[PDB]
């Protein structure tokens, strides 16, 4: 009702409503550390706060504190305990709370509390609605908002609705193929639904994966996905890989490639393969390309490989 | 350029005393402020500059002590300030019951790490209750809450369990086989360490789960060589100059410390490039005020003043302590605990 | 800024 910044906004202390409670203070001791200094409206709401809490008071006045509590300090945690206890008590429209949450969070898309507070209601609700679209909203202001895929991921696995993330992913990795967020948010589909064991998933994935390499080949999350996929079922396995990534070299080279090929290379120094000491010589050559030339900032990290590589097969 | 090291310490400084109303937001986590500035001056060898004894008070004013009846056991720790409104009490008297007054994971974490900074010896610090309202806050995926009236739950808790369980050498706190789970678990297809199952891997809770198999000393255990040498693949490429959190993500300061330290812990922070990353930490320096900001020509702050510190540290600043990678406060502090130890074995 | 809490 009343907003804070309401030309008539009157102090708590002032209003009749309140006059039977007394209000708490806060109090840091002697010497008080890390104090922060608050205006006279601050220390007002907060003092009644405590007051209300302190009396576990059920009451519908305090429901209304708490959004004045909220407005003042979002992250206050106990704030938001309290508000939910007081949404049961009291047992207030849900609906309504999910219009007031989504407001909040669009003005704070980074506040733990908020997420949390939403992510609760919905549980309540069993309602998920609302939620694929509320989220990409959010990560329209942020397509990365750890928040938001961490809150997408819990509704869709919650409630079980992969039906048309994979298209939703599909449409952010051309607005963006370097959101690692998206990658990751495609994986976590893919496996959870028709999986990688089927070979025409992986195989569909790994060219997928290879064409936006190819429109993009400096992309660590694309390069990520790719090994991701394969690196458990053995990079050496895969014969045409190596040859197609050998002939991209020339046109889409990047450290990511090199490293790829590092890694196939090592798969086989693992798995005993023909040319122990040659494919070795392969291997050494372009962990000194890396270092030398390619990635150089990781030059000391690169010659540490080799030696390993070394090493481990002499 | 070089390390305005003075400068830093009057920054913390300030931290200490007397904040502007437009950090009102952390009034819940006060008490981590003033671990980064505790912690910080530590790390720059300046604790004197501040009375040990007054701040040791206001610490242990925000300990959850259990009451008479002893009927808030699960519900013990630490505080993050006094903004319930609870009467002063510097853990001398029994705690008086409140409906909602209970300990947060990470002020009990905090809050143990500057009362050890600080040379107390933890001797009013209700162990037995700490541990039992840590025991509390543990899920059956193995992860933890921060506060037992409920909260959202991941890596970050959990690495502040292992810290507490550490520091007060006893980890009756948590059900160590779960939590090991709940960090493998975590691990990404990409190699790198997430908040949880699925998510995206992130320098943040790849720290949180490193250093907490560390603290507990099952790195070797939990995960096999080629996992850590996917791992270890993860961290280094994080460094662009300074570092970032996630892949194709902009460099952050506080990161130089999340990744940094994770590298540390796995042996190759030493192949790292110094010198970029050590550039880059400057020029997000305030060289007026103090402190560090997350990037350059932007405002500094406790946190990227503390972990720009650190981050420094890792390298052996001249002029900076060195850093315990795993626990967060200075290798000083981290002995002192050792001897701490020792003393209550007997 | 970054929010830890
Ligand atoms: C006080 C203390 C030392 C606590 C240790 C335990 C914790 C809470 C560790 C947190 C590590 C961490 C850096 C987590 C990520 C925090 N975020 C900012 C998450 C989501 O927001 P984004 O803006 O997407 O983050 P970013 O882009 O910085 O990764
Ligand atoms: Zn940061």
């Amino acid at each position: 009702f009343l907003s804070l910044d309401s030309p008539t906004y009157v102090l708590y202390r002032d209003r009749a409503e309140w006059a039977d409670i007394d209000p708490v203070p806060q109090n840091d001791g002697p010497s008080p550390v890390v104090q922060i200094i608050y205006s006279e409206k601050f220390r007002d709401v907060y003092d009644y706060f405590r007051a209300v809490l302190q009396r576990d008071e059920r009451s519908e006045r305090a429901f209304k504190l708490t959004r004045d509590a909220i407005e003042l300090n979002a992250a206050n945690y106990t704030v938001w305990h309290f508000r939910r206890v007081l949404l049961r008590s009291l047992q207030k429209d849900l609906q309504e709370e999910m219009n007031y949450i989504i407001a909040i969070i669009e003005e704070q898309p980074k506040n733990y509390q908020v997420w949390h507070h939403r992510r609760v209601l919905v549980e309540w609700l069993k309602d998920p609605s609302q939620e694929l679209e509320f989220i990409a909203d959010i990560l329209n202001q942020d397509a990365k908002n750890y928040h938001a895929w961490q809150h997408r991921q819990w509704v869709i696995q919650e409630f079980r609705l992969w039906d048309n993330e994979l298209q939703y992913v599909d449409q952010l990795l051309k607005e963006d193929v370097r959101n690692n967020s998206v990658w990751n948010q495609r994986h976590f589909v893919i496996s959870n639904t028709t999986g990688y064991s089927d070979r025409a998933v992986l195989e569909r994935e790994v060219q997928y994966t290879l064409e936006m390499i190819k429109l993009v080949p400096h992309n660590e999350s694309a390069w990520n996905y790719l090994k991701g996929i394969l690196q458990d079922r053995g990079l050496s396995r895969y014969p045409n890989l190596l040859n197609q990534l050998l002939d991209l070299q020339p046109s889409h080279s990047s450290p990511y490639l090199i490293a790829f090929l590092v890694d196939i290379y090592e798969d086989m120094l693992e798995n005993q393969c023909d040319n122990k000491e040659d494919i070795l010589n392969k291997a050494l050559e372009l962990c000194e390309i890396l270092a030398k030339e390619k990635d150089t900032i990781r030059k000391e990290y690169w010659r540490y490989i080799g030696r390993s590589l070394q090493s481990k097969h002499s | 350029l070089d390390f305005l090291r003075d400068r830093h310490v009057r920054f913390f400084q300030r931290c200490l005393q007397v904040l502007p109303e437009r950090y009102s937001s952390l009034e819940t986590s006060r008490l981590t402020i003033a671990f980064f500035a505790l912690s910080g001056l530590d790390m720059l060898d300046s604790l004197d500059v501040v009375n040990k004894d007054d701040i040791i008070e206001w610490i242990y004013s925000l300990q959850v002590l259990p009451t008479e009846d002893r009927s808030n056991l699960d519900r013990c720790g630490f505080r993050g300030s006094s903004y319930l409104g609870i009467p002063f009490n510097p853990s001398k008297n029994p705690g008086t019951a409140h409906p909602y007054d209970s300990g947060h994971i990470a002020m009990t974490y905090t809050g143990l790490s500057c009362l050890i900074i600080l040379g107390d010896d933890l001797s009013r610090v209700d162990k037995e209750a700490c541990l039992a309202g840590l025991r509390a806050l543990q899920l059956e995926d193995g992860s933890f809450c921060a506060v037992p009236e409920g909260s959202e739950n991941d890596m970050r808790f959990v690495y502040c369990a292992s810290c507490i369980c550490y520091m007060l050498n006893n980890w009756s706190g948590m059900d160590m086989k779960k939590a090991i789970s709940y960090i493998r678990r975590s691990m990404s297809y990409d190699n790198g360490l997430a908040q949880g199952a699925g998510l995206e891997s992130h320098g943040g809770s790849t720290f949180c789960g490193i250093a907490s198999l560390c603290l507990m000393g099952k790195l070797e255990e939990v995960f096999s060589e080629k996992e850590l040498n996917r791992i270890k693949r993860w961290c280094i490429m994080r460094q662009q100059n300074g570092y970032h959190g996630r892949p194709n993500k902009p460099v952050d300061t506080c990161y130089s410390f999340w990744v940094g330290a994770t590298l540390k812990l796995l042996k190759i922070f030493q192949y790292t490039n110094f010198e970029k990353n050590r550039n880059y930490i400057l020029s997000t320096q305030d060289r007026l005020v103090g402190g560090f900001a997350k990037w350059p020509d932007s405002h500094p702050d406790a946190l990227h003043a503390y972990f720009g510190i650190c981050g420094l540290s890792l390298m052996e600043e001249s002029g900076i302590c060195k850093v315990h990678p795993a626990l967060n406060v200075s290798t000083r502090t981290s002995e002192r605990l050792r001897d701490l130890h020792q003393s209550w074995k007997t | 800024r970054c929010v830890l809490l």
